[PDB]
């Protein structure tokens, strides 16, 4: 458990995130903050968020609860943080580490997918205006990513 | 050779491929031409779904064959 | 009329219409010795019509050895007169009679037959009427660890279910003209070769919607083939397949026929040659039972078991059996056959019990035709097993010594066992030990540990329980009941009413698990487990573990350092569907049962405890306001249910579930609807509302349709408890009140500086002071499924099936509503009895202790199909740490309570080892990246010292111990694992 979840906060400083920096908060390894850098070619470029990640007791057994904190304009993530995701939902092997979901996570902001969408309504602004989707992400990310 | 891969639609997409290609480069080949990304290409033959790191030979596909292409559903 | 409220969890493995026509099956059972009476006790449970009992033999003391319904003072007295007295306070709907002649007409007033403790030449004439007049009969037999069942449920038997799983159902990506259907993606249906399936609601090919069954013929992991489609179409898109069972025919054959040429089940593989000895070796023994007035050999006697062995040979050669008879094997058979374990007699009374059911409901695959068991690996090697040790004491213990002798049984005496939990596995375990003697020495003892409440449902598994019982705790009633049981057990049983875990660590310290022998867990959840298990692994003490679900069960042992623990083991995950398709897009019942569950939580629990919370805490709200993901959320909902929308009747609580249900139900939908279209494409141009997404359909509140006045209602009533109001259930006030209701307009919406601060205070300063409001508190609704008078099921199921009517789903009944809600786990009584076998079996092999690890046996059965598979333990792994041989599990380090840095250097200079990573419960102690200003303030200190800062509370008195995970790597920097530490403080 601790094990596992320590070799990983280890390996993590081995494998330079670029783009993220987990930090278990305090001392409390099963609550984590980590952090996640807005992709240049996207909307949502230049922009820092922070999520939450409780990892629970059955852990790696069980999959992570990660959930944002910082507030983003996305189709696929609402206003409470959560992530519509398959590998952290129900796809959860037991053979998956922070570094995936930290990628995975970035992929999802470098595409949406409006096709099976989380926020109906943000959805299909996306599909119908392209520009209003950017302008209200850029508009987002500039009023909570900055600062 | 020549191969015919038919989508969820009916619609068939005539390929130029050999018997000892691998599955991957047939990903990539469909890829190239639909854009759909190879994680996502379930390529099924005579009821067998076609795996990685194999040859279309492994799976005994001859002149024009006939492949079926569905496509994964992300979350 | 089944009532639902004392066999629910019954139902779910059976089902109503099984105990319907269960409730119309007599059973007459021969025989009520230990075997008989097991029987007896699991069928009244079950639920048969009537029970009817014959053993005219006057009860004898050793009788009392795997007996539990007889006293000594009954010497002298018919077992069933004695018994039937006892058996008839189980269950108030099964009566019990006894009938003291039986005669062979009188057979067919019953519908199964089971007999035990019969001679082969009565059995075979109540055979040869009772098979030509289709009436099932059921054969046990039970000597020493050997054990035999025959079923013969007549000629022309019909099995419509036959393993009991549901229908297998899936959906379909497109099916090709040649009959080729595909799944959807990373989709197995789990089908076979032959099975019958129908197709509904096809796109492009109506014909294959008719519902006529179509073979199966298994192409791939995710494709199969049902033959040609020509004429029907060219190519179908989407649909669904479902699996259809049909029922089969099983022919048996009577027994005289199957003596000669018999029809073997074998429960193991890896002894195969058994059972065509055991077949002879039976019936030699009635041969010889025959031949000695019924007197079977004596124990560990060699002359009878010449005899034996004689008799066997005389009828290998008349049956022209062509096998050469084991010596060894058959002696043994000899030697315990006067044997009568109460383990064996359990587990075959479990399953004859449910073969009995089996033959009742003509479900589930039966036994085809002889079944012989043996635990023979069971027989203790540690003592000396004679004929003299063997030879009875004229004791109740008699049964048991007749097999093991009275060196083991004193050992038994003196066992200090530890059992959690007093459920149903608690209950027939506590049989078990009572009736083996256990803890009846000086030194023995046993204590129980369970903090819940008997309730009205766990009556139908657990026997030791009467319904004037209802309501109090469960150890003190099973202590009491085995007292009763066992007079000997009298102040050697120690009863707790405190939960396992963390916080009862004061009670169950050192000195208390200083002085244990075994661990035996009771247990029905995974957390509870673990935390057994790491205090077994710290403790080195023997470990049983037992687990069912409906007819399914294993049981597995850990063995301090021989095997693995149950943590290296893991059970299969729990599904959590993805948020998407549970808010948006759902296509199955169980979407919007969980859409239900988490609409009542979100209306009726998190709210109330909001409020409640902010009248206590004096800086709640500055607290939300950086610490909660939705302060604004929080916020409303104070408001609405402080001032905004407070009831002051019954006739507001109405009101209000008319606006949450227009909310709910009619308005989402049409705004989901007015951003997704019904004709609205994807990105790749296909259908939006397509295969797994089903478009939606606003509804329009009727109030004559029942679901949407329960739904009013149960919504009402909610409402009304929370705020503590009188609710009523007269439909007239509902249809008054509902009359003159104005729906609000509401039409979708398209959309198109930090105030946002602002609107929150100014949203906050509008709530009452909390000292205005003193003393005024709402009720929260805590979930509560075994009550059916709060209305929590009720609402339940009148959300989930309004939902289904959203999205055209099938809406599901109250019954399937709580199974699926309340995540109520399947049980049976047959199950139990047989986990309860195999652990008492594997008990006594630990008693003995045994050092091989191929001699013990993790047991897993499937009751469904008389499925019965026995392995060998999986051995702990071996490890090289500083090139030595260390056992992953149950190795440690013992240290005592130096300072940080002395420990830092004790392993790098004995282990060679640098410490990269050491925590301690959930915490980091000390960690190879933290500042090195922390670290400087934190090595001169002790280990107990430092935890003590680091967690913010004083070790308590009674902790003797702290456990410290460390993970080092070695010089070279490569990560090596090494056993836990044990901080003596
Ligand atoms: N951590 C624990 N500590 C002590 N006893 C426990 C613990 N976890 C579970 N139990 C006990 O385990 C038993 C579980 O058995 P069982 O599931 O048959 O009973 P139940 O929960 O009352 O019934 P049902 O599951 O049918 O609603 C209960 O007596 C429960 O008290
Ligand atoms: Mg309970
Ligand atoms: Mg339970």
């Amino acid at each position: 458990a601790l094990k596992r979840i320590n070799r990983e906060l280890a390996d993590l400083g081995k494998d330079p995130p670029s783009s993220s920096s987990a930090g278990p908060v305090g001392d409390d390894l099963f609550h984590w903050q980590a952090t996640i850098m807005g992709p240049a070619d996207s909307p949502y470029a230049g922009g820092v968020f922070f999520l939450s990640i409780h990892f629970p007791t059955d852990y790696p057994f069980k999959p992570p609860k990660v959930n944002f904190t910082t507030r983003i304009y996305h189709p696929n993530i609402n206003s409470n943080g959560s992530i519509c995701l398959d590998i952290l939902r129900d796809q959860w092997s037991p053979a998956l580490t922070i570094s995936k979901v930290l990628l995975s996570i970035s992929s999802l902001l470098t595409d949406p997918n409006p096709d099976d969408p989380l926020v109906p309504e943000i959805a299909h602004v996306y599909k119908t205006d392209r520009s209003r989707y950017e302008l209200s992400a850029r508009e987002w990310t500039r009023k909570y990513a900055i600062g | 050779m020549q191969i015919f891969v038919k989508t969820l639609t009916g619609k068939t997409i005539t390929l130029e491929v050999e018997s000892s290609d691998t599955i991957d480069n047939v990903k990539s080949k469909i890829q190239d031409k639909e854009g759909i990304p190879p994680d996502q290409q379930r390529l099924i033959f005579a009821g067998k779904q076609l795996e990685d790191g194999r040859t279309l030979s492994d799976y005994n596909i001859q002149k024009e064959s006939t492949l079926h292409l569905v496509l994964r559903l992300r979350g | 009329t089944i009532d639902e409220g004392l066999y629910s969890r019954q139902l779910y493995v059976l089902g109503h219409e099984a105990m319907k026509q269960m409730s119309q099956s007599n059973v007459l059972i021969i025989g009520c010795k230990g075997l008989g009476v097991e029987i007896a006790k699991n069928v009244c449970l079950a639920g048969v019509k009537s029970v009817t009992l014959y053993d005219p033999q006057p009860t004898r003391i050793e009788d009392l050895s795997s007996q539990y319904f007889l006293t000594e003072d009954d010497i002298g007295v018919p077992r069933a007169k004695v018994t039937v007295s006892k058996l008839a306070e189980l269950n108030q709907y099964v009566p019990v009679s006894v009938v003291d002649e039986l005669s062979t007409e009188y057979l067919k007033n019953f519908k199964c037959v089971v007999v035990t403790e019969t001679s082969l030449t009565k059995q075979l004439e109540i055979n040869d009427f009772t098979h030509k007049n289709h009436i099932a009969y059921i054969a046990a037999d039970s000597r020493g660890l050997f054990g035999s069942i025959f079923c013969d449920f007549g000629e022309n038997f019909i099995c419509t279910d036959t393993d009991g799983n549901e229908p297998l159902t899936g959906m379909i990506a497109s099916i090709t003209d040649d009959g080729v259907v595909t799944m959807l993606e990373e989709t197995r249906h789990g089908l076979e070769n032959g099975d019958f399936v129908k197709f509904t609601e096809v796109k492009g090919m109506p014909g294959l919607n008719d519902g006529t069954p179509r073979k199966v013929e298994v192409k791939g992991p995710y494709t199969f083939s049902i033959g040609s489609v020509k004429d029907l179409g060219s190519a179908g898109y989407n649909g669904v397949f479902t699996q259809v069972k049909v029922p089969t025919k099983i022919s048996f054959k009577s027994l005289r026929e199957s003596l000669k040429d018999p029809e073997y089940v074998y429960p193991d593989f890896g002894k195969m040659m058994r059972p065509p000895q055991y077949h002879i070796a039976f019936q030699a023994l009635s041969a010889f039972a025959d031949a000695h007035e019924g007197s079977l050999p004596r124990p560990r006697n060699d002359i009878d078991a010449a005899e034996f062995f004689e008799f066997c040979k005389k009828i290998a050669s008349t049956l022209q059996f062509d096998v050469e008879l084991d010596e060894k094997l058959i002696k043994e058979i000899s030697y315990q056959a006067r044997g009568d374990l109460v383990a064996m007699s359990a587990f075959l009374g479990g399953a004859v019990a449910q073969e009995v059911l089996k033959a009742t409901t003509s479900k589930f695959y039966p036994l085809k035709q002889y079944f012989y068991f043996d635990s023979l690996e069971s027989l203790p090697s540690s003592v000396t097993i004679s004929e003299e040790t063997c030879k009875p004491r004229g004791c109740r213990y008699d049964g048991q010594i007749a097999v093991f002798g009275s060196e083991f049984q004193e050992k038994i005496a003196s066992l200090s066992t530890f059992l959690v939990g007093a459920g149903a596995i608690g209950c027939e375990m506590l049989k078990n030990w009572a009736m083996m003697g256990v803890a009846t020495g000086e030194s023995g003892h046993i204590s129980v540990t369970d903090m819940d409440s008997i309730e009205k449902s766990n009556l139908n598994r657990q026997f030791l329980f009467r319904p004037r019982d209802v309501g109090k705790l469960k150890s003190e009633c099973a202590s009491t009941a085995v007292s009763i049981m066992n007079p000997s057990l009298t102040g050697k049983i120690t009863s707790y009413q405190e939960r396992v875990g963390p916080e009862s660590e004061g009670i169950f310290g050192d000195e208390f698990f200083e002085k244990l022998s075994l661990v035996t867990n009771a247990l029905d959840n995974v957390e509870a487990r673990m935390y057994v298990d790491r205090r077994c692994v710290f403790f080195e003490k023997p470990l049983l573990e037992s687990g069912t679900l409906g007819t399914k069960g294993n049981t597995q042992v850990v063995v301090p350092h021989l095997t693995e623990s149950y943590g290296s083991s893991q059970d299969p995950p729990e599904k959590s569907f993805p948020i998407c398709t549970l808010k948006n897009f759902p296509n199955r019942i169980e979407h919007t049962i969980a859409w239900a569950r988490d609409l009542f939580e979100g209306l009726f629990k998190q709210p109330i405890d909001n409020v409640n919370m902010y009248l206590s805490s004096p800086n709640f709200l500055e607290t939300s306001l950086k610490t909660s993901s939705n302060p604004r959320e929080v916020l409303e909902n104070i408001r609405d249910y402080l001032v905004t929308e407070k009831p002051l009747s019954f006739e507001e609580c109405i009101m209000w579930a008319r606006l949450q249900f227009d909310k709910f139900f009619n308005n989402n939908i049409q705004q989901l609807l007015f951003n997704f279209p019904k004709d609205s494409v994807t990105s790749t141009g296909q259908p939006f509302w397509s295969g797994p997404k089903r478009a939606p359909t606003p509804l329009s509140f009727d109030i004559h349709n029942r679901e949407h006045f329960d739904f009013i209602v149960a919504a009402a009533s909610l409402y009304a408890f929370n705020y503590g109001l009188k609710s009523e259930t007269d439909p007239a006030i509902y249809e008054r009140v509902l009359a003159g209701y104005n729906p609000p307009p509401f039409a979708p919406k398209s959309g198109i500086a930090n105030k946002d601060k602002q609107e929150l205070k100014s949203i906050a300063d509008s709530l009452p002071p909390p000292s205005s409001l003193v003393g005024f508190r709402l009720t929260p609704a805590e979930f509560e499924k075994d009550d059916d008078s709060n209305h929590h099921i009720d609402f339940i199921t009148a959300a989930s099936n309004l939902r289904a009517m959203n999205y055209d789903i099938t809406p599901a009944d109250r019954f399937k509503t709580k199974f699926v809600a309340g995540k109520i786990v399947p049980a049976m009584c047959t199950s139990t009895a047989v986990v309860s076998g195999l652990v008492c079996l594997e008990l006594v092999k630990l008693v003995d202790g045994k050092k091989k690890i191929e001699e013990y046996k993790n047991g897993f059965f499937n009751l469904a199909i008389g499925l019965f598979t026995f392995s060998d333990p999986i051995a702990s792994p071996k490890m090289k740490v500083n090139g030595k041989e260390i056992d992953k599990i149950w190795d440690r380090y013992n240290l005592p309570d130096c300072t940080l840095q002395e420990l830092i250097d004790y392993f790098q200079k004995e282990e060679g080892l640098e410490v990269t990573m050491l925590s301690s419960g959930v915490s980091l102690l000390y960690a190879n990246f933290q500042p090195p200003k922390k670290l400087a303030e934190r090595l001169p200190l002790k280990i107990s010292e430092l935890v003590e800062q680091i967690t913010k509370k004083k070790l308590e008195p009674f902790r003797k111990h702290l456990v410290l995970e460390i993970c080092c790597d070695d010089a070279n920097g490569e990560d090596v694992e090494v056993p836990f530490i044990c901080i003596k403080l």
